[PDB]
């Protein structure tokens, strides 16, 4: 019955900027609530507890806000180290249910990505599949649309995209992307396009090869 | 809403400002507490077993003679040997009778005899040591509204016990047990068990073990013959009418005595506790009945849209005018739309109206209470 | 220091039951009331239930028809049984200390969380990984890369020349296949110059299937 | 020559005249009498039995319950009634029990509940009265040479035995028997008697009968009624045996019949005769069939076959001393004969105290025979 | 005024057993000494036992191990038990009272004898009398008789003219012949001059099988 | 092994005469013996016990004699009363033993037997069966020889001799002697005849018929 709605879902903020995460609740659930910090491949970490009592060792940055419906998550000056998924839960009323998670990652300047595209090899035609590879090497921010054409034609299936974790070095993503077709399918079609749409870029930047050239 | 029915129900009432409530429990008593801005809860003691218990002693109820061996020797001859006599399983005495030419001796007087016989137990009583310090007790704790359960041992008295919506209680208890453990034995029987004394039970005049020990408190030899005393099963039976029975083979075991507990209310909470007053109409779902006790029980439907909210109840005098009752269900809460909530009241002596709802649209209910 | 320690095993077909173990190590695990929360993209954390060792267990309704949790002060252990397991049951098991006021740090607020179980939910059969090579095409830097094809089930440890080549390296997230086997991809960015002069060679290996992979990836 | 090997034996002599013995028998004790002119006998008590005997009361010690029918009523509601209250066979307990929302009822308040169960007895245990009146003592007569069995109840006393070939006694008898039959029971179980107190009967605490139909009284003594539930006490059996310990069994299901005290009688040998006191004595060889042998009452028994033609005739045998000139032992066994030729006859003697020599036969034919008596 | 009753029946198969009753009427049973005797042609009177309410029974070493004697008191009768009787146990069983001194004239001397029971032992089936006339030939005197063939068992009662006629009559006593059968004969001595003028009939009565046979003699 | 041996095995006599019944013994049985009187269809009835002894009612003729082995019943003057069969039984050693049997009978003047001869019948001839049968009418003494001649050649089978007890009247004994023959042995012969020898008959008389004459 009782929805946890955490908002927002994703922040983007540099190195000692002060966030505010909102976590909202269907019900009265009174100054009940608790906040948790998750690093990527960590289990979660305990900071806030009754909705503003903060745990031992827990930097005094961070600050718990609200009462009843509406909660705050503030840290007054952002560090390298609070770049984590932020989640809050109640405890008034059971089941005990999460929110949805928000994200804090590091602001960037705007970059466009790098687009290669990659033709299937021989050693995986014989075996009757070919897999065309699309890469997106270090880009900012992570919102980037990918569309493949099989001879000017858009492809709405057989495509499967996977994004890299923001980069310690750059602070940047990556992302490829994979179009699977069987070898009688690879070899009834000629030009293989991979259209790219970022922020960086002004318009789509298309990287293209044609079957069997070069 | 457990103790609601219950024949022996005792009701006891929190300290000025809450936070400890002092409790007897017992097998078959349930107990239902009340306390300023907490919950009303229902205490019962389901059951008491004693988890590591120590084998003392196994007698012989019932049992059956095989494979009778007879040694026969004339006068002035040696002593009759065999080799049962030697054999822990087999039972042997030795006796002289008359011995002569009728009998197939050469010369008269007394000729030795010896006859064994095999011992074998189809019927074995069981009886295990008990300890005060092996016991684990269980409590279950009903809300007012199938409960939660929580196991005392005298090793780990105080526990804190988890009720979900409603926070937690830390449950001390202390086991009073009016009977000597030291002065008594567990006596199990095919699938019962009882409560014996200990000098009773090593007093019995059976075959027992720590091979048979005293094998002829079962076994008479007459002198020209071996008889078995039968089955011992009704005998016990006679001698257990007094003797009070944990294990009734069903799984229900209890032992005599009380369970002084402490419940500390300190982290408990009412859900629903800033829930808004019902605006909607109410009607009975089932009548309004009176218990053992004098208390009042009814079920009201909510028809309203302002659930989950709380259900307005006020017990007022003949003239409707000032509240003259009490509730005894701790903020009763109308979960959804069409739901049914159980309610306990406790009307004064003599006529009395029930206000279940607001304004014109709320019922009304009429109530006499005899005393 | 109290620690939790999970149990798998991490992959069980549709239908069978699920068994998950949580050992308490270096404190009493009859004091403290022990829950069991499970994660999942798209679901996110997901609290089961909770099991106490003289207290009884409570679960969540979503699942509590098909959910047991009890503690075990002999084994020193809290174990997990999830009956008619679908694809939806397909989360990372945590087991965590839910505190109460007097144990933990405050009422219902894990402190003390496990280190994790991943647990998968299929049908398909132990394959290992096929090995294919990301040819650079002809600014000043080319990239190259190694597909890592048809495998199941996760993790696999993919590196370039044998750990030396770190600088440049990206290796995607797997992504389940229609077939229920993963696909993954681990792309480097090298200069222009160095194609030709230098080998590359990316080095995969897949524990599950016991396979260890080297692909030479050069231009056709 | 049936007291002879017995333990328990007594010697009772008669009057110099004869014609009358005073003896007391009771069970396993043997009594040999010896009479001038009257052949030696064996008298031993068989069994005492209880003829006619009047049942007083049968008990239930095996029971079974069977067809258990529950009747339940809510709160002010009547009392629940059930066909198998009225019913002499089935046991019936009314109570009340707790009954609200939850037992299934409109209001709260204590409900009335009655249970009845079938009662069955497979095993019983009859108790009969025993009295002095009816007692039938079985005495066995036994000649020197299985017997003649008598029968003596207090009606009848005195009775005229006869004992072919030796003529015929009047056993006139006495019962004397230290227990007061008033106050005392006999109680069977399966097929063993016992004689138990009348007070111990009538106070046991289990279902009886005042007839023997194949209705109990006091059923609530075996069947035990629970807060719904019906429990049976078992079986009685063994718990009979161990307060059976002390009191003694008349019948052993095998045929041996017994009666602890004493039968006091005085045998009446007027009309009787030695077999054979016409025959001659015989002049033909005798050789021992079976070598001498000292009983525990310090008499000698010996087996000796006749080889000679004077059959039917007398045994010569005298018990002589150290230098075989006079007579100075008696023969207890009154006259042995030898019947045919090469017969066994079976003589019972009474040695000196020292050495004595045993001469049997005739002449320097006769067997001499050397003994020795410790004492 | 005692009295002793003998009950058969008078009729055992070989191999079978034969049962006989006693009954002492008019005097108590449980007094005396009571024992039975047989008497055929060939064996004369012979003792087979006696037996006592009280004491034990006791008999003759020829028939002891198949005759068994015993005292009924509460029906005041003595049961007699033959097994494996043959062709030589048919004899006239008497039960009679043996004398002690103080009960019954003297020591083993029978005073008080019973009536006696026929006992006949054979497989030969109940078979009625064919009874054929013995015509008169041809001093002063003719003989005329009844010739009662094939009949089982013993006895018969032949009369001559409806008992009318009993002087001169000779029942001669009936022979067991080869196939098991009685054969008899009854002649009867009457004068010359009456043959013609007197009609004479024999009345032959059989009553183990129910017939009564009535045939005239004449020549 | 004891045998009871009593002689005569019959006896002939007047009424008035002193009779003299002798019971021996093989072994000494005292004074135990005692003396029967038994008549024809009746049972026996005890005269003399305890080998001397008198029963009550008994008459003073009758007396007991004898010790040891050899025994003696006198009747000093003999009556009609006392003409029946007498047994002598001993009591000193069991089995009870009885004596042979002494039968006293009626002495009577020497007569003649009445012989008849009787043919077999046309009814018994259908049977398949021819029966012979040979009166022997009032004779003294019992001493009688019966031969049977089926066609003058002397027949030892098939033969059956049955004697009367002596008659109330005349004191005279009947013989009738049965030849049983098949109808075609019957039929095969012709002359049949039946040999009478007897005290009183000069020479032995002869009664014979030829078949269908
Ligand atoms: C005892 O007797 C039973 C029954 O005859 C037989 O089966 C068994 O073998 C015997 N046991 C011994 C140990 O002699
Ligand atoms: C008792 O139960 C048996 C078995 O079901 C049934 O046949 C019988 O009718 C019952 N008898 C009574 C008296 O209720």
């Amino acid at each position: 019955e009782l929805q946890m709605t955490q908002s927002p879902s994703s922040l983007s903020a540099s190195v000692g900027d002060r966030v505010t995460i909102t976590c909202r609740a269907s019900q009265d659930i009174s100054i009940r609530l608790n906040w948790y910090q998750q690093k990527p491949g960590k289990a979660p970490k305990l900071l806030i507890y009754d909705a503003s009592t903060l745990e031992s060792g827990v930097p005094s940055r961070f600050s718990g806000s609200g009462s009843g419906t509406d909660f705050t998550l503030t840290i007054s000056s952002l560090q390298p180290e609070d770049f984590a998924t932020y989640y809050c839960q109640q405890f008034n009323s059971y089941p005990l249910t999460f929110g949805g998670g928000t994200k804090v990652e590091i602001k960037r300047t705007v970059a466009a990505p790098s687009v290669f595209i990659f033709p299937p090899s021989d050693e995986q035609l014989k075996s009757g599949t070919a897999s065309v590879a699309c890469l997106l090497n270090n880009f900012y921010p992570r919102e980037a649309k990918v569309q493949w054409k099989v001879d000017n034609a858009l492809q709405s299936g057989n495509s499967q995209e996977s994004v890299t974790e923001q980069d310690s070095k750059d602070n940047t993503y990556s992302l490829s992307s994979t179009l699977t077709l069987s070898k009688a399918d690879y070899e009834k079609h000629k030009v293989y396009a991979c259209e790219v749409t970022h922020q960086g870029l002004s318009s789509p930047v298309t990287k293209s090869f044609n079957r069997g050239e070069c | 809403m457990r103790c609601v029915g219950v024949g022996n129900r005792d009701f006891v009432e929190g300290v000025s400002g809450g936070a400890w409530v002092d409790l007897v429990l017992e097998h078959g008593g349930c107990v239902t507490t009340m306390a300023q801005g907490k919950p009303t809860l229902d205490f019962e003691l389901t059951k008491t077993t004693a988890k590591e218990v120590a084998l003392l002693r196994t007698y012989c109820i019932e049992a059956s003679i095989s494979n009778i061996t007879t040694a026969t020797r004339c006068p002035t001859q040696g002593e009759p040997y065999l080799k049962e006599e030697q054999d822990q399983q087999y039972i042997c005495r030795r006796d002289v009778v008359d011995r002569g030419w009728g009998n197939g001796c050469g010369l008269f007087g007394k000729g030795g005899v010896v006859t064994c016989a095999k011992f074998s137990c189809s019927g074995k009583i069981t009886g295990n040591l008990v300890q005060i310090e092996n016991l684990e007790y269980t409590v279950v704790v009903t809300v007012h509204n199938h409960g939660v359960t929580a196991m005392i041992t005298p090793r780990s008295p105080s526990v804190e016990v988890k009720l979900p919506d409603y926070g937690e209680l830390t449950l001390d208890c202390e086991p009073r047990s009016g009977i000597d453990f030291n002065e008594m034995i567990l006596m199990k029987m095919k699938k019962k068990t009882w409560l014996v004394h200990k000098q009773w039970f090593l007093d019995l005049p059976l075959p027992w073990t720590a091979h048979w020990n005293y094998k002829e408190r079962m076994v008479t030899f007459k002198v020209p013959d071996v008889t078995v005393l039968g089955s011992q099963e009704g005998a016990m039976h006679s001698a257990l009418a007094g003797a009070t029975e944990v294990d009734s083979g069903d799984g229900n075991h209890m032992f005599a005595g009380h369970l002084k507990c402490k419940v500390r209310m300190e982290k408990l909470r009412i859900k629903g506790m800033s829930y808004t007053m019902c605006s909607g109409k109410f009607s009975i779902d089932k009548e309004m009945a009176e218990t053992q006790h004098g208390t009042t029980v009814v079920k009201v439907k909510y028809e309203g849209a302002g659930a989950p909210c709380k259900v307005p109840i006020e017990i007022r005098d003949v003239n409707k005018e000032k509240v003259v009752g009490r509730i005894i269900s701790s903020t009763p809460l109308a979960e959804n739309t069409n739901s049914v909530t159980n309610i306990e009241l406790e009307p004064p002596f003599g006529d009395s109206y029930i206000v279940i709802g607001v304004g014109n649209s709320a019922l009304t209910l009429h109530w006499f209470r005899k005393g | 220091e109290v620690q939790l320690l999970e149990s798998g095993p991490g992959l069980v077909k549709p239908s069978e039951t699920l068994s998950l173990t949580c050992t308490v190590s270096g404190g009493s695990i009859s004091d403290f009331y022990w829950s069991w929360l499970r994660q999942s993209p798209g679901k996110g954390l997901e609290w089961i239930g909770y099991a106490h060792s003289r207290v009884s267990a409570y679960y969540n309704p979503s699942l509590k028809s098909r959910v047991t949790i009890s503690v075990d002060t002999s084994k020193n252990q809290i174990s997990l049984r999830l009956s008619a397991v679908t694809a939806a049951d397909t989360a990372l098991y945590y087991c965590a200390r839910q505190g109460t006021g007097t144990t933990g740090v405050s009422e219902d607020s894990f402190d003390l969380w496990g280190q994790g179980t991943k647990v998968i939910v299929s049908l398909a059969s132990t394959k290992g990984p096929s090995v294919f090579p990301l040819a650079p095409s002809s600014g000043g830097t080319a990239a190259l890369g190694c597909l890592v094809k048809d495998y199941f089930p996760e993790p696999v440890t993919v590196s370039w020349n044998s750990g030396a080549l770190t600088s440049g390296v990206h290796t995607f997230p797997a992504v389940l296949q229609s077939s229920g086997l993963y696909s993954l991809s681990s792309v480097v960015t090298v200069p222009s110059s160095s194609l030709g002069t230098q080998t590359y060679i990316c080095n995969v290996d897949h524990k599950p299937s016991n396979t260890k992979v080297d692909k030479k990836v050069e231009p056709k």
